[PDB]
This record gives structure tokens, sequence and C-alpha cells, in this order.
């Protein structure tokens, strides 16, 4: 089954560095560098017996043909409304970016807005971000290339759709809002750097600053607005309020939901946006989350945490700022995450609350926060939503693990609130009446009991025979809320699989305590929990350990990754994706900075002593045991991944394939394949989508000797 | 969004 060799790789044995007293070594350092031939060379020689080893059985063939199949169904965002116009974005099935449409009015006729297929030849020029102006005659929009995290914000007048010459560039996590006089926008970008800016290098970003663009200017004119040259990792979004009066500062510094609100009244600027604003620090610490909703005059409502892990709306009164005057508008609920608000219809507001990981959407008062009307939802997520203040309409979309899903519609002028299904879409081939969705909780470690969702066909015996696929993330409050996945579901349907989603801690599913629950010191929680959700489809009977395959992304393969180090007896199978491996040097590289909130920082003692006992490229251990081997191994990774640098992957494949790989016990492969013209996934086209899910259930059926059910 |  193992018919190549594992190319020789450099140990560099000199690499020691102390960690307090600790002394690591980190022979595969010189990995670090994207643009040497050295890794080029070591990249090649991975891929070179990657694509073979994937591509040998012709099942890989069968999905990708299947997933061609099936995947291709017509794909539709809400309509929004800009101005006299009404916008979507929609995709035939199988084209490589979804397209933005534009129609004059809700019945009339549709046409091509923004088609960014035809600015790249394998579809990886990607639109990431976009802003229309207050009166929606003027339109912003980020693109990116190849996957990067980097962006060039492009400009056109609406009617005609006709390009302006305004180009933005070293743009990156960026706001971009118009003053509603129109003159210009918002946007953030960082200083000129040494080397690269295309996303294969891994220099660090700080100095973000915010910078106002006046439209038919050069970017070499724009005004510096916000700037933070005592806090390196400031980052600080500007958004108008409602009625144009105030720029919302929204400061953060790492990933916490949390951040400090500064505000301009622009009525109070001398003249007009010429400098550094007269900013008034409304809220001057990370205390907590402040996210705009609305405001009436002074009066602006927020969602928040402050004193409230599972949020809730308060009003602050720009006027009497102090706390003690604040008043509550729409309190925490005890169990059910407040997961966003909307204001609509000038004094609606369109609440979305996570009731054990589904949604529920209701329509509130904006004077009083009185509940009006729920509306109605099978169990699911809501994945899309339009409505701001001026509109008079909304429209949201729903998904599930079963349903493609829906588009509803919303007419908030009528007395009685009667929302329609809009649009539709039903993947022929799979009937969604053959599957049922379970939702179950397990004890972890301490006792606390873990929601899973359990996906398979009816009427299965429980005997532990069918192949299992658990997903996770755990981390960075991310709820992990169910949705159509067709690879998923050919999972199920062609290779007889039972799917698996453990919400485990550390993301945001019960509030802020359930994020704390999975990070910092509590970060083993993560890992313990969902090594509990292994253990229980075993148990429970849906699956054997030779026999399921764990998956996640970024701090997900993290997960995974560490999950194999810990308990390489419980796994077939393991595939992780763009993951974070150097838990010891995470913070160096681009973004990652900013991730410490989650992790910790190595550079404190008491955080590499966390660290130090689950990163994943430091406790590669051959197994004491004579009859347990490694899991079999996938990473996933991208050269132009700036997000998670993909050195991570690199040096971890190069540790288990040296520490692991070479033991003659192991027969289960640990294999690493790098695409081209690819990031951290964001933006990815069709294509790749495709080629990558073929990739992981090729590699599942070839390590699980699954037979293709036709 | 510049989480992992």
């Amino acid at each position: 089954m193992l018919s190549f060799q594992y190319p020789d790789v450099y140990r560099d044995e000199t690499a020691i560095q102390d960690y307090h007293g600790h002394k690591v070594c980190d022979p595969y350092a010189w990995l670090e560098d994207p643009d040497s031939e050295q890794t080029k060379a070591f990249v090649e020689a991975q891929n070179k017996i990657t694509v073979p080893f994937l591509e040998q059985c012709p099942i890989r063939g069968l999905y990708k043909e299947r997933m061609t199949e099936l995947y291709d169904y017509p794909k539709y965002s809400c309509h929004f409304k800009k101005g006299k116009r009404y916008f979507y974005f929609y995709n035939t099935g199988l084209q490589n970016q979804r397209v933005l449409y534009v129609q004059d009015s809700l019945e009339g006729e549709a046409r091509v807005f923004l088609d960014p297929n035809i600015l790249s030849d394998d579809g990886t020029v990607a639109l990431r971000g976009y802003a229309f102006s207050e009166d929606g005659e003027y339109f912003a929009y980020g693109l990116s290339a190849s996957g990067s995290d980097w962006v060039t914000i492009k400009f056109m007048k609406v009617d005609g759709a006709k390009e302006l010459p305004d180009v933005l560039e070293r743009v990156k996590f960026s706001c971009m809002a118009w003053t509603h006089d129109g003159k210009g926008m918002f946007y953030n970008a960082y200083p000129q750097q040494d080397g690269k800016s295309d996303g294969t290098e891994t220099s660090t970003n700080l100095h973000q600053k915010l910078y106002y663009h006046v439209l038919g200017t050069d970017q070499s004119e724009d005004i510096l607005c916000a700037e933070f040259p005592d806090e390196p990792k400031w980052m600080g979004g500007a958004e108008l309020s409602d009625d144009g009066r105030y720029v919302l500062l929204s400061i953060r510094e790492g990933c916490d939901p949390v951040n400090r609100l500064w505000y301009c009244d622009l009525q109070q600027e001398s003249n007009g946006i010429t400098g550094i604003l007269k900013w008034v620090k409304l809220i001057d610490n990370f205390e907590g989350e402040y996210d705009y909703v609305t405001n009436e005059g002074t009066v602006f409502t927020f969602k928040t945490n402050r004193h409230s892990p599972n949020y809730r709306l308060i009003n602050i009164d720009f006027t009497d700022p102090e706390e003690s005057k604040w008043k509550v508008l729409v309190p925490e609920h005890e169990k059910d995450v407040l997961e966003w608000v909307a204001c609509v219809r000038s004094n609606f507001l369109v609440l979305c609350y996570l009731h054990d990981v589904k949604n529920t959407l209701q329509l509130h008062d904006l004077a009083t926060g009185a509940l009006l009307k729920i509306f109605p939802l099978e169990v699911g997520s809501v994945v899309g939503y339009s409505g701001q203040k001026k509109d008079t309409e909304i429209f949201y979309q729903f998904t599930s693990f079963l349903s493609p899903g829906i588009i509803y519609h919303c007419d908030l002028t009528k007395e009685e609130l009667e929302p329609r299904v809009f649009r539709e879409v039903t993947v022929k081939g799979i009937d969604a009446s053959d599957y049922q969705t379970v939702q179950i909780f397990y004890p972890s470690k301490d006792g606390t009991k873990i929601p899973m969702f359990i996906v398979h066909k009816k009427g299965i015996k429980l005997d532990g025979s069918h192949p299992a696929f658990l997903y996770g993330y755990g981390g960075f409050n991310i709820s992990i809320t169910p949705n159509y996945s067709v690879s998923r579901l050919i999972f199920v349907r062609h290779m007889g699989g039972v799917l698996a989603v453990a919400n485990i801690r550390g993301g945001g599913e019960y509030g802020e305590t359930w994020h704390k629950g999975g990070i910092l010191a509590n970060k083993q929680n993560c890992f313990d929990d969902f090594q509990c959700a292994a253990e229980y489809l075993i148990k429970e009977g849906y699956t054997s350990p030779k026999r399921l395959t764990i998956n996640g992304g970024a701090n997900g393969g993290l997960l995974v990754a560490t999950c194999a180090n810990q308990r390489p007896d419980l796994f077939g199978c393991v595939i992780a994706q763009v993951g974070v491996m150097d838990m010891l040097k995470f913070h160096k590289y681009t973004i990652g900075h900013a991730w410490t909130t989650d992790y910790g920082c190595s550079d404190s003692k008491q955080h590499f002593e966390w660290l130090i006992k689950y990163s994943p490229l430091h406790n590669v251990k051959l197994p004491e045991a004579d009859d347990i081997q490694y899991p079999s191994m996938l990473l996933l990774t991208a050269d132009h991944d700036d997000r998670v640098v993909p050195l991570h992957s690199l040096k971890f494949i190069a540790t288990l394939q040296y520490i692991v790989g070479r033991s003659r016990k192991q027969n289960n492969p640990l294999l690493i394949h790098v695409d081209t013209k690819a990031g951290h996934g964001a933006g990815k086209p069709t294509a790749k989508v495709i080629e990558e899910v073929s990739d992981m259930f090729a590699f599942i059926a070839r390590c699980l000797n699954i037979d293709w059910i036709p | 969004g510049f989480r992992p």
C-alpha cells in the first residue's frame, strides 16, 4: 500500500531555542522561508508522492463526477436593496465564482453587474468585501488574488456599471464605509514593507491605519483618520451611523469578542474630514463588545456582552454616557445566545438567537424591545440576511444538513407579517427523506454535556460497522451550526458513512463562558471534548476506531492533529486542513499575533507551559503500545495561505514522517498536499473546492478500504 | 475577520 518513499529532508540539529529554561529543537526551521529553493523542492517532493496516492483509485473519479453532478445546483444570496435597485449573488451551479446581479425592480429583468469569473483564467481572483454608497449610486469592492488576504479596492458607478480610476492598495482586514455625502470612503491599509505582499510572505502585519479616500483622487492623497503607533496590534474599523451623522470606530486587539468604541460627530468637524478626527472615547477599554445596531439621535443601540456572556441589547445615550445610566432594551437570555441584531423599517429589530445550536429569528419593537413576531423556521441555520433601517422589507436565508435551503421574503409594510418562500432549490439524486438529523448531548471528561449533531441513513443498525466523519473546530467564539454540504452527503449516500459534528468548548454555542471553556489554560478541554465525541460514536455503535475519520480546518486543524498525537488508537484517518501546528511560533507570522487571546503566547512562561503540552509540532511521539500506530494523515494547505502560513503544515509533516513514518510499525500514510494559487479557503473557486473534497474522500476510501455504493 |  505504501509503494513510495518519503523524501529525504535535512534536519538542522543546531536550531535549539531556550524557552524559559526549556530547550526546544526546531530542525525544520528552514521551511519557514517560502521563497527558498529548499522549500520549493521539499513541497515538490511531497506533492510528487501525495497526488499519485490520491489518484490511484478510480473512487476519486467516481466521487469527483458525483460531486460535479450534485453540486451543480442554483445558488443564491439574499436579495438586497441599495438606492432604487435590487442586487443579489448567483451561481448557475458550477461557476467558479458567484456573480453579482442587478435589477431595477423586484419583478424586473436581471443583468450582470459584476462577474469575477472574467478577471481570471482559473477563477482565483475573488471578491472580498464591498460597500455601496448610501444612495446606492456608487460601488466599492475588494478583490483578492489566489486566495490571499491582501485586497485591492476598486470602484464602480452603478448606473451603466462604469469602471472608475480609483484603486486602493495594501488593503487587508479592512472596513469599507461611505460617508452619507458620497464624497468618499473609510478603509484600512498597512504601511509598505520589505519583500513581497502577494500572500506567499510570512511578514507580520502591524500598524494598520484608518484612511479616508476621496473619490476621484489618487490613493497618495488619502486622509489619515486614525492611527495607533504606540499600539501596533490595534485595528480600527469605521462605520457610519444609520443617520450618517457619526463615524463609529471599533478598535480590536486579538480575537476576543471585545472592542473599544470611539465616535466622531461629523457635524462637529471644523472643515470636514481633513486629518485625524475629533474622536470621543465612549468606551476606552477592551472589557466588552459594542456592536452598533441603530441610533435615534444620541441614543445608541448596541449588542453587547458586557456582564452578559449570552449577549444583550443596551441603549447608551451619548449625552448621558455613564454605565449606570445605560438602559437594557433586550435583557440577556438565560441560555440562548443572541447571535446578531439588525434594524429595519425605522423601528423594527430583527434578532437572531442560537437555542441549542439552532437558529430562531424574531421581530422586536425598537422603542420597548418587546417581541412582536417569530419567523417560523425548521431546525437549522440563518446564513443570510438583508434589511437595513430605511428598507421596508427583509430577506433571510435558511440552511440545514439535508436542505440546500430557502430564501424568505417578508413585506414589513403589511399589518400582519406574512413571510413567504422567495427562493428554493432541491438537489436531485439526494432524497432528504432517506436521512435524519439527531442532536445528542454527551458527557465530557469533566462531566460537561456537549452537543453533537449526527446525520445518517434512516434505519441503520448501530453495530459499529459504518465509516464515520467527525468534524470539529472549538475556538474563537465560533458556533458550528447546521449547514448544507453535498460533499459530506455523498460520503453518507455513496460511501455508507455516518456524519458527525461536535460543538466542543471554545466555540460560541453557549456564549462567552463556552468560549472561555476552551481557551488559554483550558484549551485542553477542546481536545478532551472532541476525543469524548469519538468515544461516544464508538460506544453507541455508530462506528469503530478503524472506521473513524476526524476533520477540522485551521484552529480545527490544530484540533485533529493534537487528537492524533494524544489518542492515535481512537482514529483510523485524520484530515487536517490549513492547520496551526507550531503553537510556539504561530504569533510571529502575518496576523498570527491576533490569536493569542485564544491560545496565549510562548513569550510568557505560563503560556508556554500550556502550549508545549499540546502543540502538534512538538508532540509527535511514537505510541508506546506495539499494536498501535498513528492514523492515516493528510494535511491540506496552499502556497498563498497568509492567514495560517503554510510552514505550519510543512514542518509538521516533516516531523511526522521522520519520527513516525520512519518506524517499522507504521503502515498508515502521512501525507501533505500543497495547492497553488489558493489560500486559507475564502474565495476558493468551485473547481478547486471539487478537487479538494475529491482528494479528501479518496484519501478516506483508500486508507479505510471503502467500497463505492453507486 | 482574521481568525484562523
